[PDB]
DNA sequence: TGCATCCGTGAGTGCAG
DNA sequence: TATAATGGGAGCTGTCACGGATGCA
């Protein structure tokens, strides 16, 4: 009914590993991926594309997707095909099948059995711009990471290990989702660098800071003007929706005009000039107003400066930059009668 | 079950994945069952642990390996003739002579004494010079009368036997070769008998061998990081698993196998179907597969 | 079968805001 | 990239009236 609540229950299911099966199931999955690799030397095939029929076959075949990056599409056809040249093997070679597929089924366990971490994880990372939920997946997103690469050798508990991809990721969407506008993780990191900074100031200061103030704490490289435009895109959008007034029959976006679809006083306008144009196009030459009337275009324009010019008009190259200037030159005094085009310039 | 039916999530795992449950035994106390081990509910596990389901029992963490090793080996002993009973062999347990009275065993050579005890029972080499001169053995019903690391001249009393004696239980009479001399018969027994080596298991170690197989010297027993603390099999014995971290009471069936085997782990499979041995073995049970 | 009982849906106009 | 770390946290409150779908003696 609450779909945090619920989550903590199917985790309460898978219970606690004991120091032993941490190194057993560990131990089991680095085993499984040698044995992978082994039994790729012996076949060829490829790491990967082996890898992904030992996981189809543990797994079941309820799941099943065309992994991007493997070569073909891992359609069941392929997985008896060669769940077949695989398990067609003599015993001392079809040794590590039985070895990788035991091991894609500790990797299961050992992260179902690790879940709980996540949890007390991500809990502590809350009120950021993600989800309880969504951070939790991120966070377990990660600990797939720790599994893949632990090194049990090293007599660590697991958990010191994947303590570190787990934070990993929860930072890593909670700088690469969180916005509407997406910034790199980069520069949000150097964000975060003048909100600190500047909130010391300000603890320092009894007030906040300038932006001046704020390059100097900042080091080197950090001029005023910097740290303003850093602000500027720090700047989240607003909602359109936003709601305005106490009662709540009026949005913050319907008192803002649209700029881009023009007005009926500037698209009538527009059909006012280019036809009171063509309004003096035939009224002294229709081919020297139309030599000129490919000089540019009705719509489209056609304006370059000396190649098509050259290459049909009827006439030579600067032959038609004078009737050019004569199209222009008659169009000057053509407009000193019909002295309707000067408003168009406002 | 049909189709278009609401199972819960626990009722879809037992489906699906099958029943079982593992139990923790205090930390030391021992299995009252053993591995391989089909039981069913009700019964008794550990000294407070007790299983609730039905199946075969499996063994998670031995902490303590031991390797009865084998021994076959020849030595002697003399008695009177008036008090054993002539056998070709002597079955474990089985009583050899019966005396009148206590009639002292004596040595028949001069070295120093290695005492080598037994559950029930004893082993004397003696030795001059590190080589090994004579190798008596006292059965039950004759108690030594020596120290390991003694000396000995030739006659004088190694031990004492006291009415009727018999093997012990660990060790066998394979054949029994006699020769008599004055009112007295001395004994070469090709004995057999096997001793035990209690080895540790450490958390970050793992038994790499079943209840009960056979290991000659150079056998790899349990494998651990640093390939020093590893244990190996120094020479011929068979193996036993005792003291485990906790049992899990899977609720399967077990087929074992000689030759490669056909199925891989996972694989999900019905009654009829083909496990492994060219044909031989086959499903008895809808499951799921663990290699 | 009849009748509690819950859940979801409504709840005036335009203008200033 | 490695001490170890393994089930959340705020609910919000004084309306109403009708109709439909669900539970229960």
């Amino acid at each position: 009914s609450d779909p945090v609540r619920q989550y903590l229950h199917e985790i309460g299911q898978v219970p606690l590993l004991t120091l032993e099966e941490e190194v057993e199931l560990a131990r089991k999955v680095e085993e499984g991926m040698e044995a992978i690799k082994k039994l790729s030397e012996i076949t060829g095939l490829d790491p990967d594309l082996i890898r992904e029929v030992v996981r189809a076959k543990i797994l079941g075949s309820a799941r099943v997707r065309h992994i991007p990056g493997l070569k073909e599409t891992l359609d069941p056809k392929t997985v008896e095909e060669i769940d077949q040249k695989l398990k067609s093997l003599p015993k001392e070679h079809k040794r590590y099948l039985h070895i990788a597929r035991e091991g894609e089924a500790a990797r299961q366990h050992l992260i179902e059995a690790n879940l709980r971490l996540v949890v007390s994880i991500a809990k502590k990372y809350t009120g950021r711009g993600l989800s309880f939920l969504d951070l939790i997946q991120e966070g377990n997103q990660g600990l797939i990471r720790a599994v893949e690469k632990f090194e049990y050798k090293r007599r660590f508990k697991f958990s010191t290990y994947a303590t570190w991809w787990i934070r990993q990721a929860i930072n890593r969407a909670i700088a690469d989702q969180a916005r509407t506008i997406r910034i790199p993780v980069h520069m949000v990191e150097t964000i975060n660098k003048l909100s600190r900074t500047a909130r010391q100031l300000q603890q320092e200061l009894g007030r906040e800071p300038t932006y001046e103030e704020i390059a100097e704490a900042m080091g080197p490289g950090w001029d005023a003007k910097r740290v303003e435009e850093t602000l500027k895109i720090a700047q989240e959008p607003v909602s359109l929706e936003t709601p305005i007034g106490d009662e709540k029959d009026s949005f913050y976006g319907d008192f803002i005009p649209d700029e881009h679809l023009p007005s009926p006083v500037d698209a009538a306008t527009q059909s006012l000039l280019s036809e009171e144009l063509e309004k003096a196009l035939s009224k002294l030459s229709e081919r020297e107003a139309m030599v000129l009337k490919l000089r540019k275009g009705l719509i489209d324009g056609r304006e370059h400066t000396l190649e098509e010019v050259g290459a049909f008009f009827g006439v030579t190259r600067e032959r038609i930059r004078q009737i050019e200037n004569k199209a222009l030159r008659k169009l000057k005094y053509h407009e000193s009668r019909t002295r309707k085009l000067r408003d168009f310039l406002d | 079950v049909e189709k278009r039916q609401l199972l819960t999530d626990e009722e879809y795992r037992e489906l699906r994945y099958g029943k079982q449950e593992t139990y923790p035994l205090p930390p030391g106390v021992d299995a009252l069952v053993k591995d391989g081990e089909e039981v069913v509910k009700g019964q008794e596990l550990a000294p407070g642990v007790v299983s609730r389901l039905d199946g075969v029992a499996l063994y998670r963490f031995p902490r303590r390996v031991r390797v009865e090793y084998v021994k076959k080996e020849r030595a002697g002993l003399r008695l009177p003739l008036a008090a054993w009973v002539e056998k070709e062999a002597y079955k474990p347990g089985e009583i050899l002579a019966e005396l009148p009275e206590p009639y002292l065993f004596r040595a028949e050579e001069e070295g120093v004494v290695e005492l080598k005890e037994l559950e029930e029972g004893a082993f004397l080499v003696l030795r001059r010079e590190d080589e090994p001169v004579a190798t008596y053995f006292l059965p039950v019903g004759m108690t030594p009368l020596v120290v390991h690391g003694e000396i000995v001249e030739k006659g004088q009393p190694l031990a004492e036997a006291k009415g009727l004696l018999r093997m012990p239980r660990q060790v066998r009479a394979a054949q029994v070769e006699a020769e008599e001399e004055g009112e007295t018969v001395y004994l070469t027994l090709f004995l057999e008998w096997t001793e035990p080596k209690d080895y540790r298991v450490q958390p970050h170690m793992n038994v790499v061998v079943p209840e009960g197989a056979r290991v000659e010297a150079g056998d790899k027993i349990v494998a651990a990081i640093d390939p020093e603390e590893e244990v190996i099999a120094e020479a011929e014995g068979v193996v036993h698993l005792h003291e485990p971290a906790s049992i899990l009471v899977v609720k399967a069936r077990v087929y074992p196998f000689e030759d490669d085997v056909e199925v891989s782990t996972g694989d999900r499979v019905a009654p009829g179907d083909v496990l492994a041995d060219g044909g031989k073995v086959k499903s008895d049970v809808y499951g799921r597969v663990e290699v």
